[PDB]
């Protein structure tokens, strides 16, 4: 293929995303959740990572690593540590709320994919971290893992399998670095958020010194249905290395920002227009996208009207997917307080670890507060830039770049609306 | 025969497995800057003065943290190893309180010396900077905290040595304080020892308080008699004055530390 | 933590009296070695030079710090007392 | 079959320990923990 | 505001606090969650549980964690500064947090800020002099799509106008609990005006299930 979108609903995983139909199990089996688990189960975990390793499926929580392949850190025979798979269910990053969705109309699928999940992995039990503001849908996911444990589906015996296998949820307590991965292990361990240095990596020392995966709700909810439909019919959608479905979220200035499930490698302009209802005053009055979440770069219309939606087309468009969350920002936007305010928002996220990022992120926050009134002169632009590199590949975790990246975007694409704002301030003063 | 080869800028040096790149270096004579790392503290990798560049590696690494792989070649001082640390003594110091004159680690401070042999000439940091209030821990310590640089050192020495956990961190990013969160004293018969540990003029002795500059001071290495340890000291004297007390590092009796009442 | 000034052997004399100058309370000294600080390479030379030069001497070891076992993994150790309480 | 219906109107009725209420039911049916060995780093 | 805490009449070591009976064995069942040798991991649940419990957490409160758990005060002290939701001043009945991070703000957050301001006369971070309502803002709550949005309490209000966010809080004022959710007319998530996917019957178990399994 060489066209991408028009997905259609018998290809749709989350066919529950907007919750007109009981989430509950009896729901969640109509639909096809559950079904032929113990099969899965007893085909064992190499048949399972590889269906996962075939489906091309690719992590969902904003890297994108493949997911097969770093399953497979854990398939190694056991060293008498506990194994286990923490879910991460933070869901932080600004512009992103489909985890939200899964978790509390589709959260079957979530359990099974843990059972599915975890058993390739060879754990004993999976630990969902899910932010502590998702209240009511964390009482969602805990009321569908009771009638998991009641129905037997989950526990001791599991499905009937002969595997032993829990399922926790544990709230956070409002930290958006607590969905770093190793910072999500040090907050179940009880400590501030704070992420770890690598190595050691986690499939080695992880969640109470132990092995261990972190996997994002959506790769996650999505393995069962690859193990059931097959890795081929999950490679057959989107284009080579950028396989599958993917939840979208369009939030900013469009007609009807919404939350859908569409191919992945889908126009960005064909999912605005179809999905959201188009550019608020239509698509010429658009400005930019932030594609992939707060942290990945903005693009300008002029990038827009052909960029591809996945990993690779948006890393050659000088951004990423990221979590595919889309702002859009339409041409009444004052584009440097916009991003001036998700500076601020790192500024606040920060786990002050580390001191590129405790200090960097800070005084790039004072900086953006400035251009914002243009209380600044043209140099600074230049030494802003270079300040956010001095962030960027220095500090332990990747927030630090998640806060260089927005910058670097709003350099590269609107200097002159920044340089025209601080000619302005130099004439009223 | 299980060592394994690693080179430092070219030069060939054989390792034991778990060796970190900042050992490493130290076998052929570098010493790699560093802030939070300690040779007997608890690695933390959060400085970030350490980060150095491996070849062919396009990321630079925290030498305190990574171990060595075998054929790796540490470039110590690359265009990619002297930039990364002079952007991170750029962010040390960007908040750090205008204090040499005033503040007792003048003269024998790691922030200074690093930041000449390492750091840039001048700022280009042009806002306002933190101001931290200060915590009273006791007679001996005085704090200043505006010039801590949230090393952590003190906090994994009272947890680690001293076994006292009354150290922490309290807050988040950038208004992050180290401290006791409660009005507390820190008396431990170790704890003078967080003022040679903590790199800059945070914590300083109060009975020393602004009597002496370290390079008026005669050092004579002696013994301390306090107990029956052997405790390996130096004098510090000026003018035919004794000034203060450090530790000598001796391996086999009292390592790095000395007791308060040696102190 | 510098370690460049414990690279080379000093030779040193030992200290004699100071005293308080009775119009400013200055420190005063009538020993004509008392700043007196000498630089070898090893203490072979440092030894040499003081013999030929007559002088009663002592020599101290070279103290050097033994290699440490540094593991950043230990921080998390699943079952050992190595595991951290705080970062 | 329905389309034009919420169906996601449990959570009008949680309270303040409904999620802890529910871990506490959820008790009876875990496995047993495994050990470190110690009763805790500090031991 | 503050990260250091000063002893204070009102919250010191010796302000009462201590779980009841029922909290008890809630706790009991959070310690049982985590391996043994590492309770450490409950600090998080448990601080969160003193807080439902007391609406906020004294001193004593996060002494008493420290010492059910037998993990240092300060470890705790570091725990409940780190993590926002954790309230070490008292707070009105009603905590409303506005949402003001740029998806939010680009769909008009201000205007709700604004309108609950002037509705209850106080200014952001503050609390009514009748204890009812704290007003803060906040961060992404993950609920983008519905901006501009709050939460109170553990509720979230989503797709606001100024005149929805008075009539919630002429609703709390008056004792009755308001209904969370989007206030324009949709469920949740879907786009408005039309389902523009997931409009067909979904398929049944079974479908497009692979041979072999
Ligand atoms: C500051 C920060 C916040 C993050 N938040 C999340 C999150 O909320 N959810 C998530 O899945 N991954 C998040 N990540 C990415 C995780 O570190 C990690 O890549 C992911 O959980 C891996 O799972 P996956 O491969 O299935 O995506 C975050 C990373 C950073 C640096
Ligand atoms: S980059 Fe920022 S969030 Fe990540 S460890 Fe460093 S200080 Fe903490
Ligand atoms: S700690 Fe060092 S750099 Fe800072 S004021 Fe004191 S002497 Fe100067
Ligand atoms: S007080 Fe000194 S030793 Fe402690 S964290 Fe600050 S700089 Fe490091
Ligand atoms: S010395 Fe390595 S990061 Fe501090
Ligand atoms: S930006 Fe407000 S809920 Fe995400
Ligand atoms: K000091």
């Amino acid at each position: 293929k060489t066209s991408f979108g028009s997905l259609k609903d018998e290809d749709r995983i989350f066919t529950n995303l907007y919750g007109r139909h009981d989430w509950r199990l009896k729901g969640a089996q109509s639909r096809g959740d559950w079904y032929k688990t113990k099969e899965i189960l007893l085909k064992g975990p190499d048949w399972i990572l590889g269906e996962v390793k075939t489906s091309g499926l690719r992590g969902r929580g904003g890297a994108g690593f493949p997911t097969g392949l770093k399953w497979s850190f854990m398939n190694k025979p056991s060293d008498g540590r506990p194994k286990y798979l923490v879910v991460n269910a933070d869901e932080g990053e600004p512009g992103t709320c489909k985890d939200r969705e899964i978790i509390r109309h589709d959260p079957h699928k979530l359990v099974e994919g843990c059972l599915v999940g975890g058993r390739a992995m060879g754990a004993r039990a999976a630990y969902i971290y899910i932010r502590g503001e998702f209240y009511n849908e964390a009482s969602n996911l805990q009321v569908a893992i009771r009638e998991a444990y009641e129905a037997g589906l989950i526990g001791k015996n599991a499905c009937g399998s002969g595997y032993d296998f829990d399922v926790f949820v544990v709230r956070g307590a409002g930290a958006y670095i607590c969905g770093e991965e190793t910072a999500l292990i040090e907050s179940i361990e009880g400590k501030q958020g704070k992420p770890r240095l690598k190595p050691p990596f986690p499939a080695d020392v992880g969640v109470f010194g132990c092995p261990t995966t972190v996997a994002n709700v959506e790769t996650v909810a999505v393995s069962p249905t690859i193990c059931r439909r097959g890795g081929a019919w999950f490679a057959s959608f989107g284009r080579e290395r950028n396989s599958g479905t993917k939840l979208f979220n369009i939030s900013g200035h469009v007609n009807n920002p919404c939350t859908v499930e569409e191919e992945m490698s889908v126009p960005l302009k064909e999912l605005i227009e179809k999905h959201a209802g188009g550019v608020t005053g239509g698509w010429d009055n658009l400005l930019a996208v932030i594609p992939g979440g707060s942290s990945t770069p903005l693009i300008p219309k002029s990038v827009c009207e052909t960029v591809l939606m996945d990993f690779d087309a948006l890393i050659q468009a000088q951004t990423g997917l990221g979590t595919a969350a889309v702002i859009v920002m339409d041409r009444s936007t004052d584009i440097v307080k916009a991003i001036a305010r998700l500076i601020e928002f790192y500024k606040h996220e920060s786990c002050g670890q580390c001191t590129p990022c405790r200090e960097g992120v800070d005084w790039m926050n004072k900086v953006m507060a400035r251009f914002v009134r243009g209380d600044a002169r043209p140099a600074e632009i230049d030494s802003l830039w270079e300040i956010s590199k001095q962030i960027e590949g220095h500090t332990i975790c990747a927030l630090g770049d998640g806060a260089a990246w927005p910058v670097q975007g709003l350099i590269r694409h609107f200097r002159p609306e920044l340089e025209e704002r601080m000619q302005q301030f130099a004439q009223q003063h | 025969s299980n060592l394994i080869e690693v080179f430092v800028d070219g030069q060939s040096v054989m390792v034991e497995p778990g060796t970190t790149v900042l050992q490493a270096c130290e076998k052929v004579g570098m010493q790699i800057p560093r802030f939070c790392y300690h040779e007997r503290l608890s690695v933390a990798g959060n400085c970030r003065m350490c980060l150095v560049e491996i070849e062919k590696a396009p990321k630079v690494v925290a030498a305190c943290a990574m171990p060595v792989m075998k054929g790796w070649n540490i470039l110590t001082n690359s265009e990619k190893t002297k930039k990364a640390r002079e952007g991170v003594m750029e962010f040390l110091l960007a908040n750090h309180p205008l204090d040499c004159p005033i503040c007792d680690q003048g003269g024998e401070c790691d922030l200074q010396d690093q930041s000449m042999m390492f750091g840039s000439d001048r700022s280009r940091f042009l806002e306002g900077k933190r101001a931290v209030e200060d915590k009273n821990i006791g007679p001996l310590v005085k704090t200043i905290m505006t010039r801590c640089i949230q090393c952590t050192r003190c906090i994994r020495f009272a947890s680690e040595i001293a076994g006292v956990d009354d150290l922490g961190t309290t807050g988040r990013g950038n208004d992050m304080q180290v401290g006791t969160y409660i009005e507390k004293m820190f008396m431990s018969e170790l704890s003078g020892n967080i003022i040679d540990i903590c790199p800059v003029g945070a914590l300083t002795s109060k009975p020393y308080a602004f009597t002496a500059r370290p390079w008026e001071t005669r050092k004579t290495e002696s013994i301390d008699v306090m107990d029956a340890v052997g405790s390996n000291i130096v004098v510090s004297t000026r003018t035919g004055e004794v000034m203060r007390i450090l530790p000598r590092m001796h391996e086999d009796i009292n390592e790095e530390w000395i007791s308060d009442k040696t102190r | 933590s510098g370690v460049n000034n414990t690279k080379k052997w000093k030779m040193e004399f030992d200290t004699r009296e100071r005293w308080e100058n009775p119009l400013m309370g200055w420190a005063s000294t009538a020993d004509p070695l008392s700043n007196l600080v000498l630089t070898f390479s090893t203490k072979e030379d440092a030894v040499a030079f003081a013999e030929k030069n007559g002088w009663s001497y002592d020599v101290e070891e070279r103290k050097v710090p033994k290699p440490k076992s540094k593991s950043y993994g230990a921080n998390f150790s699943w079952n050992k007392r190595t595991r951290v309480s705080t970062k | 079959f329905d389309n034009t219906t919420y169906k996601n109107l449990q959570h009008h009725d949680y309270s303040t320990y409904t999620f802890l209420d529910l871990n506490l039911d959820l008790s009876k049916f875990r496995m047993p923990q495994p050990s470190s060995g110690r009763e805790s780093p500090r031991h | 505001a503050l990260f250091v805490h000063r002893d204070t009449p009102e919250n010191n070591p010796e302000t009462p606090f201590d779980f009841t009976p029922e909290n008890y064995k809630r706790i009991e069942a959070i310690v049982k969650n985590y391996p043994e040798g590492h309770k450490a991991a409950a600090v998080l649940p448990v601080l969160d549980l003193a807080q439902r419990q007391n609406g906020w957490l004294p001193i004593s409160a996060m002494n008493k964690v420290a010492e059910i758990l037998q993990v240092p005060p300060m470890r705790v002290y570091e725990v409940a500064t780190f993590y926002t939701m954790y309230n070490r001043k008292p707070v009105g009945k009603y905590h409303i947090q506005v949402c003001t991070t740029t998806p939010c703000m680009l769909r008009n957050s201000d205007s709700i800020l604004e309108a609950i301001q002037k509705k209850l006369g106080i200014k952001v971070g503050e609390t009514t002099p009748d204890k009812l309502f704290t007003l803060i803002e906040v961060e992404c709550l993950g609920a983008c799509v519905n901006a501009p949005m709050v939460q109170i309490n553990d509720n979230y209000y989503e797709d606001l106008t100024p005149k929805d966010i008075e009539e919630i809080i002429d609703e709390l004022k008056a004792g009755k609990i308001p209904k969370p959710g989007p206030r324009s007319g949709r469920f949740s998530c879907e786009p408005a005006g039309g389902l523009t996917s997931l409009t067909e019957p979904p398929k049944g178990p079974g479908f497009g299930v692979q041979a072999g399994l």
